[PDB]
């Protein structure tokens, strides 16, 4: 009834349908954004330029 | 016994390919990393111009 031999060996070869391969992880460079400095008003110097 | 020693070296392969991936990601994370160096000669090619 099980599709078996006498001995009890299986009749029909079975199938796995093979894992998808291996993955690949990668990593990327991130950028933010990023100001600058300010001036303030300038001293009065005693020598000349 | 040789079957497990087999599948010892694919976990061996797959812990070099991590190793080469942690290795890139530093170099990414790096202060002296590719951003940092692309401005600062193109700020100096300015400055040099």
């Amino acid at each position: 009834r099980h599709n078996l031999s006498i001995d009890g060996q299986p009749l029909s070869l079975a199938i796995y349908a093979e894992p998808t391969d291996p993955k690949a992880l990668l990593t990327s460079m991130v950028q933010a954004s990023q100001g600058g400095s300010a001036v303030l008003p300038g001293t009065l110097s005693l020598y000349r330029f | 016994i040789r079957r497990e020693a087999a599948q010892m070296q694919v976990e061996y392969q797959e812990t070099q390919q991590a190793h080469t991936q942690a290795q890139l990601e530093l170099l990414q994370r790096k202060f002296t990393n590719k951003a940092l160096y692309s401005w600062m000669r193109g700020k100096l090619s300015a400055i040099y111009y």
